[PDB]
């Protein structure tokens, strides 16, 4: 019933550089996303970092491009995203971000 | 119930306190950040507070008179001229649909 996918599955990026990815969750009955984990991990202090463009929002076909601004060196995690619908179905789909230096 | 921000007083004497009240804190909210001014600008953050972590981290605009409360209310103590003006509050939510909502107060 519920689909949930994350654009670049296992992301990697140089420190200072930003992270794009697009969460895509569709289903019959209203689907909403849960970035509880994404937020606690990458926005532990509340702040304007993380932009979230909902490209085709809709009731049932939620797609969102998230952009995590200026990754620091120690911000590598696997993060579990979630999608919930009305009937009461949950879906956890995990994905990894990993960061490095340039010199 | 669109997030509103009465300040008490509206017109604040120098050295007195003012308290920015917040009236419609949503549900499935991850935290609140106060900013100085009209727009939600990173450079101009006063403070954030995540409710889960229950931890408030001063931003670059903090002057150490603010005492943000878990109900999103601010309270600026011993105010002086440069405090005068607008103060956007943003409430970020589990689903990343956020809520800006600005208030004011003028110092004399």
């Amino acid at each position: 019933k519920i689909e949930l996918t994350v654009s670049p599955e296992n992301i990697t990026v140089y420190e200072g550089e930003d992270v794009k990815f697009t969460v895509t969750a569709k289903s019959d009955s209203k689907t909403t996303l849960d970035f509880s984990d994404l937020l606690t991990k990458y926005n532990p202090s509340v702040s304007d970092r993380i932009s979230t463009n909902y490209k085709t929002n809709t009731d049932n076909h939620k797609i969102a491009e998230i952009t995590i601004k200026n990754l620091k060196l120690n911000e590598s995690q696997t993060v579990t995203l979630k999608a919930k619908d009305d009937s009461g179905n949950v879906v956890e789909k995990t994905f990894t971000i990993t960061v490095q230096k340039k010199e | 119930a669109q997030l509103t921000t009465e300040s008490m007083p509206f017109n604040v004497a120098e050295g007195k306190e003012v308290l920015l009240l917040v009236h419609n804190l949503p549900q499935q909210l991850f935290g609140y950040s106060w900013y100085k001014g009209e727009r939600v600008d990173g450079n101009r953050q006063i403070v954030g507070y995540a409710i889960g972590t229950q931890q408030a981290t001063p931003g670059p605009a903090n002057s150490g008179r603010e005492t943000i409360y878990p109900n999103a209310s601010l309270l600026i103590q011993n105010v002086t001229q440069n405090d005068t003006g607008f103060y956007t509050l943003q409430v970020i939510k589990s689903d990343l649909v956020n809520e800006e909502a600005t208030g004011q107060f003028h110092v004399y």
